[PDB]
């Protein structure tokens, strides 16, 4: 029921003095739907989902004037902050922003985001009041009264409220195939003798959408950490995902251990035991 | 829809 | 200045079978900075045409990237990931273990 869209920009100043990379992807959910990357040589905004490619030239031709407006802000952004951290042009530095919202299950705002990241650590956010803003350190600050002076909150206030919300909608509902689809997990158990004393057991999750998904262990129905894998959510490469949890067990005492799947694609939360 | 206005930090 | 050390797996879209076509993945995540060298290896030679999604972070940050080829997967054939990044002082093999 619940939605989100989201921009990603990356702004890599790279060692020396080269023009910076710019990357742009826009993500509905666990769905990219654009992209724009300066390393592969892009001049438009471009589709990355069929239900996108849709959009008439004066979507392309505005999202394309955006994403280049958005790629000059990120190339005076990186000599800004050398010059707040003292920094000189000879290193490499990077720049991450992220914006969006989320509605709820009524498809009304539920929150916007709006930070940066600079050198792989916060640099300032928006709030969630929209109103204010959290400045990580002493030059985030300078930042920070800029944009209260500047009343930069306000502006973003009724994009991240109207626009963004607006156009989550009309995507939700002309990629309503591809983005308002759940494909629940396709399960399974494997087992592997580690030696004459333990086995591992691995529980599986295969081609599920949206890529949000809980696998944990319990022993005889109380939950279990201890010598317990857990490998990050991976994405196949046809729009779906993958993930496993393994834990290893006493030989013999297999019959003990189940694996438990929550998804929303799911009925129901599933419960898988190993089986002779 | 990418935000429209011209934001630097 | 934070650098992370990327988590990598390397596996195929679709359950492996012999003689059949599919895609060998490497996923590389909760890495920083971005620059990163991804090669897939067949019998520890670089695989020259492979492709990869668009860079993007998580809510920490870190980047994760998905390098992939089509491939036909054989019993003698051996497949990997091979990954460097600033915070490697030599470049990680993860070899593609299809029997998981």
């Amino acid at each position: 029921g619940s939605h989100s869209m989201r921009y990603f920009f990356t702004s890599v100043s790279r060692p020396g003095r080269g023009e910076p990379r710019f990357i742009a992807v826009g993500y509905v959910d666990d769905t990219q739907f654009v992209r724009f990357d300066s390393d592969a040589a892009s001049q438009r905004m471009e589709p990355r989902a069929p239900w996108i490619e849709q959009e008439g030239p004066e979507y392309w031709d505005g999202e394309t004037r955006k994403v280049k407006a958005h790629s000059q802000t990120h190339r005076v952004d990186l000599g800004t902050l050398r010059g707040y951290y003292n920094q000189s042009e000879a290193g490499s530095h990077t720049v991450q922003r992220m914006y969006g919202c989320d509605v709820g299950s009524d498809w009304r705002f539920l929150r916007g985001y709006h930070q940066y990241a600079y050198d792989g650590k916060d640099y300032i956010a928006l709030k969630e009041d929209l109103r204010s803003w959290t400045a990580a350190d002493m030059a985030a600050q300078t930042t920070k009264h800029k944009w209260e002076a500047a009343h930069v909150a306000e502006q973003l206030r009724a994009y991240l409220e109207g626009t963004c919300v607006e156009w989550l909608r009309r995507y939700l509902e002309n990629g309503k195939e591809t983005l308002q689809r759940t494909d629940a997990p396709k399960t399974h158990m494997t087992h592997h003798a580690v030696s004459d004393h333990e086995a591992t057991l691995r529980c599986w999750a295969l081609s599920f959408y949206p890529a949000e998904i809980t696998l944990t262990w319990q022993r005889d129905g109380e939950d279990q950490t201890q010598d317990t894998e857990l490998v990050e959510t991976r994405p196949a490469g046809d729009g779906t995902f993958q993930k496993w949890a393994a834990v290893v067990v006493p030989s013999g005492q297999e019959q003990r251990y189940t694996c438990h799947v929550q998804h929303e694609g799911l009925p129901k939360p599933l419960t898988l035991r190993w089986e002779p | 829809l990418l935000l429209g206005i011209g934001i630097l930090v | 200045m934070i650098q992370r050390t990327p988590k990598i797996q390397v596996y195929s879209r679709h359950p492996a079978e012999n003689g059949k076509s599919n895609f060998l993945n490497c996923y590389v995540s909760g890495f920083h900075p971005s620059d990163i060298e991804v090669d897939l290896l067949k019998n520890g030679e670089r695989i020259e045409k492979v492709e990869h999604s668009d860079l993007s972070f998580s809510k920490d940050w870190s980047f994760y990237l998905l390098y992939y080829t089509e491939f036909t997967p054989t019993e003698k054939d051996e497949y990997a990931c091979r990954v460097n990044h600033v915070t490697l002082s030599q470049p990680k093999i993860v070899k593609w273990d299809r029997d998981m």
